[PDB]
DNA sequence: ATGCATGCATGCGCATGCATGC
DNA sequence: GCATGCATGCGCATGCATGCAT
């Protein structure tokens, strides 16, 4: 056992004597918190490591008590750093000022939240390995979010007004369900024995945002022959609206039970998210098949792009799709009928909190403003193909069935892989790439040497131009996507001609050709993407020439 | 479902036999089945397996092998499948129409108790790092083959139903047994007509074997001798007419024969222990074998102008090079070593030569 | 001390999705 | 190319058992 007063004093002096970062960060944070210019404060346990490390272990063992102690210490320290009144004060601030002008619960007057960030020395755990030994401790978990609930208010402190007196009664809430009061415990009513009845007030009461979310284990950490396990996380305060379904997240929190069996849950404190044509250096050749993927990732200025690759088996189309899925920030990958029907579009499901029905989207909905990858496209069902066509042409999905009447926005770019032409793919897709294989001794020897080098050294063969990591590519793409070039008026007189003659050539080759305004739109989109790659405000001729060359190369694949 | 002092026996046997280890293990695979040495070698390679490789970019390279056997009836294919089922630690039999795509692949069921959606594992999901045997493979529907394609390619299963989505590991190996479309293998017709399967499915398979019931009098005499010797056998310690660990097995007058006294078969338990120890080992490829394998792959691809009158059972793609490397790695695992040698690649090359080409009779 | 709301099957009615047979 | 057989989720009401808040 140990007295909490000494540790409270230690926390108070720590919050005031951490200049070793040169600006006094905590002084500024307290000033902003006192002037209502900041509503959240995070404490680093790595910062506490400079002080006595016993506090770190104590916090890791009894996190809630020390969180309350930190909150109390910050509340006591706030008056010292105050300099001025609130510039713009809201309804709650008006109530606080009026109450101070005229005991009150500490959380009622409090208007800030405190959270702990896990130490870097603390190794993250696994959802499967958190058990009774970790109950009440501070843990860090890495996982994937699958379900998120809507934001709703939750009571913190309830305020009651009496029928025959101006006294206000305050009731803290520490349970999922609470019993409202009836009689007035005020001293005036107690003396007079009037027996007045209390009435709840929504304005005086304090509310906080509340959210539910679910997390699952990564497929890498699953043991042999097992199935990933799920955990439930509660979100409150400013941490709300951070996590979204389909994201890989890391959450630091506390493991607590619910009432001799009990059910466990997690309370979140910190949630965090986890030439340039060098896509998949592991694959030899396909030099002209990689710039198209880069342009697809960059996108146009609707400016979406859809790409389909048809090829004989064994040319490794799937690896390119997997690399594209891994590289893109928001991406989804589909293999076939394992995610057909309900896997796409959306479905109606019960709520965890409200107890009513809400709509949860599929792969296409999750991939909104991202890139979707489809493998074995020819094997998909008719309904899925119609939905994909609707997404490609209209960018919205329309659902009208029993209990569902919705229009979902899906602004996603589709990359598809297929085996061996039907007119639908040519008329709908912007770019089709047909990959054919033929035996050549020199090319076979080169490919075999590259494959053997990859298998032996576990790394692609070195060359004059070294490739780049995924983080640098992502940052470069993010920087490139910022700008929006414009097509000059004069170049029209060029581009139109470049179109017309082309169609004339297509009219000469009556065997099998397809041209329309869609080809011109695709050329314009590719030219705009190429101009964006150069950060130029005005599209140049070289971008148009490169786009025309790429389109011709796509067309010349028989 | 390990001993202590058998490590000395394993070390002595390895350091003594070296090269003969693989031949002896292949020979003693199944005494009850006569002949089919290449099939036994391929089964031993499946038991040993390849090496899984993971790289910095997160790319995955398959390390499992797949073999498909096609032939006339009564050539002991189901017996081999049953023996593999008995010997393999995680072996699962799934016939053609016995299980559908929902049974082979994990599914999603909505729990009525809590309102949530849970995943129920399929047949292939349970058999992680194991063997799945499929008899009557021809009777299987196309959709099941499409579902199995993902597992055969990357050994993973992607599932998604609104509110839940997951990817499960399916790193397994497959044995398949199928019958010809005409019931019996027609000698005159090309293998493409007899097999009657799409090119992608055959390409995703690693090895194709064709077995024929040639009615040669000497072969028939030997087969009858072996079959009746096995049938006349009775276990020692059991009274006649009743109703119902050394490295080398004790010689038997009926199970082995008087002529076979010069050689001995390896015991089942010692074989299992040695297979496990070999599977533990992680070999490394050398530079000498890489150029040889590449040149032989180029020769195999250019053999289209040197095929003579013989036909090819399966198309030659980039996966054939990986199959060569995987078979070489398995043969290197067969004998406890550290590096890949020339004979190691030569054995795999011989296996590919035997498997890939067949003569056509007029 | 007593009557009632709830947990746990089970029938009812329905729509929806997957397979196939003419 | 489509209607139907065979699961399966959805939403609901109804009946049998029991456990205790007013
Ligand atoms: N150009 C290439 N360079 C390197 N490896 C290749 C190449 N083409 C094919 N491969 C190899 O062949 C295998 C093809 O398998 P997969 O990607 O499933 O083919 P597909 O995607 O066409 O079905 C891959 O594992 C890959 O390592
Ligand atoms: N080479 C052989 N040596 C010993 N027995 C054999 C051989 N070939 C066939 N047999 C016998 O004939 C039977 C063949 O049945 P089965 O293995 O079901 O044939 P398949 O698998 O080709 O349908 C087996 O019971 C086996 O005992
Ligand atoms: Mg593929
Ligand atoms: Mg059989
Ligand atoms: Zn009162």
């Amino acid at each position: 056992l140990k007295d909490y007063a000494l540790e409270k004093e230690k926390v108070k002096k720590f919050l005031q004597e951490f200049y070793q970062d040169k600006q006094f960060k905590y002084g500024n944070q307290l000033v902003r918190l006192a002037h209502r210019e900041q509503v959240a404060l995070y404490v680093d346990l790595d910062d506490v490591a400079e002080d006595d490390p016993e506090l770190v272990d104590s916090i890791c063992e009894n996190a809630r008590r020390y969180a309350k102690l930190f909150a109390d210490a910050v509340q006591e320290l706030l008056p010292q750093y105050k300099e001025r009144e609130v510039v713009n004060k809201d309804v709650l601030d008006v109530y606080i000022e009026h109450r101070l002008m005229m005991q009150y619960p500490a959380e009622l007057m409090r208007r800030f939240e405190l959270y702990f960030q896990g130490p870097s020395s603390n190794k993250p755990r696994v959802i499967r390995e958190v058990r009774a030994d970790s109950v009440g401790k501070l843990v860090t978990v890495r996982g994937i979010v699958t379900r998120v609930s809507e934001v709703k208010p939750k009571m913190v402190v309830a305020t009651y007004t009496c029928d025959q007196c101006g006294a206000e009664t305050y009731q803290p809430i520490q349970s999922p369900t609470f019993m409202p009061l009836i009689m007035c415990p005020s001293q005036e009513c107690q003396t007079n024995r009037s027996g007045g009845r209390l009435y709840l007030q929504t304005r005086g009461s304090r509310f906080i945002k509340f959210q539910e979310m679910k997390m699952q284990e990564h497929s890498d950490q699953v043991p042999v022959g097992n199935i990933p396990r799920s955990i439930t996380v509660l979100v409150e305060g400013e941490n709300t609206r951070i996590a979204q379904p389909g994201d890989h997240v890391s959450v630091t929190g506390i493991f607590l039970p619910i009432l001799l069996l009990s059910e466990t849950y997690l309370e979140a404190h910190r949630i965090v998210k986890m030439l340039a044509a060098s896509i998949a250096p592991e694959i030899y050749g396909h030099e002209d098949v990689k710039k198209a993927l880069l342009l697809l990732l960059v996108g146009g200025v609707r400016g979406n792009i859809n790409i389909c690759l048809m090829g004989d088996p064994g040319v490794a189309k799937s690896q390119l799709l997997s690399y594209i899925d891994r590289l893109a920030p928001r991406s989804q990958y589909t293999t076939g009928r394992g995610s057909s029907g309900v896997g796409l579009t959306a479905a109606v499901l019960r709520d965890s909190v409200s107890g009513e029905l809400t709509l949860e989207g599929g792969a296409l909905v999750l991939a909104d403003q991202g890139v979707c990858c489809i493998d074995e496209f020819d094997k998909m069902a008719e309904a899925d193909r119609t939905a994909i066509h609707e997404v490609m042409e209209q960018q919205t999905i329309s659902i009208a069935k029993a209990g569902i009447l919705t229009t979902l926005n899906a602004r996603c770019s589709i990359l598809a892989a297929a085996n061996p032409l039907p007119a639908a793919l040519l008329s709908r897709f912007d770019l089709l790439w047909l990959i054919q294989d033929r035996p050549d001794r020199d090319n076979d020897l080169r490919l075999a040497q590259h494959i053997t080098y990859v298998h032996q050294h576990s790394r692609q063969p070195p060359s004059q131009f070294e490739p780049l990591d995924m983080k640098l590519m992502r940052r470069y793409i993010a920087m490139c996507r910022e700008k929006q070039p414009m097509v000059p008026e004069s170049l029209a007189d060029y581009i139109t001609a470049a179109y017309v003659e082309m169609r004339r050539e297509a009219w000469a080759s009556k065997d099998a050709t397809y041209t329309s305004a869609r080809t011109l739109l695709a050329i314009l989109r590719l030219s705009t993407a190429l101009a964006r790659l150069r950060m130029v405000d005005v599209v140049e001729k070289e971008d148009v020439n490169e786009a025309i060359r790429l389109m011709e190369m796509s067309k010349d694949s028989l | 479902s390990f001993s202590a002092e058998d490590i000395a026996k394993i070390k002595k046997f390895s350091k003594t036999r070296s090269k003969d280890i693989f031949d002896q293990l292949a020979k003693s695979l199944a005494p009850s089945i006569h002949g089919h040495d290449y099939v036994k070698k391929a089964i031993l390679c499946l038991l040993l397996g390849g090496v899984e490789r993971d790289l910095e970019n997160g790319s995955h390279i398959r390390g499992d092998i797949n073999i498909l056997l096609i032939g006339d009836p009564s050539v002991a294919k189901s017996q081999l499948l049953r023996y593999v089922l008995c010997t393999a630690p995680r072996a699962i039999p799934t016939t053609g129409r016995g299980s559908s795509g929902v049974g082979l692949t994990a599914a999603v069921t909505t729990d009525q108790e809590t309102g949530e959606r849970r995943l129920e594992a399929g047949a292939m999901v349970l058999a992680d790092r194991g063997v799945v045997c499929i008899d009557e493979f021809d009777k299987m529907s196309d959709m099941d083959r499409t579902a199995i394609h993902e597992v055969m390619e990357q050994g993973r299963v992607t599932i998604a139903k609104a509110g839940i989505h997951a990817r499960l590991n399916a790193r397994c190996s497959v044995l398949a047994a199928a019958n010809p479309v005409y019931g019996r293998y027609d000698q005159y017709k090309t293998p493409m007509e007899n097999i009657g399967l799409q090119d992608s499915l055959l390409s995703r398979f690693d090895l194709l074997f064709i077995m024929l019931d040639q009615m040669d009098p000497e072969q028939d005499r030997e087969i009858s001798d072996h079959v009746l010797r096995m049938h006349r056998y009775r276990a020692p310690g059991e009274q006649d007419g009743d109703a119902m660990t050394q490295i080398y097995e004790k010689h038997d007058n009926l199970l082995h024969g008087t002529k076979k006294k010069k050689e001995k078969m390896v015991s089942a338990a010692f074989m299992k222990k040695y297979i496990h120890v070999a599977k533990i080992i992680k070999p490394v490829l050398t530079q000498e074998s890489a150029t040889y394998i590449a040149e032989e792959y180029s020769r195999l691809r250019s053999q289209d102008s040197m095929s003579s009158d013989t036909a090819r059972t399966s198309p030659v793609t980039a996966r054939t090079l990986e199959t060569l490397i995987r078979l070489a790695t398995a043969h290197a695992k067969a004998r406890m070593s550290k590096t890949v040698d020339l004979q190691d690649a030569e054995e795999a090359v011989e296996l590919v030569q035997y498997a890939y080409f067949k003569k056509v009779l007029e």
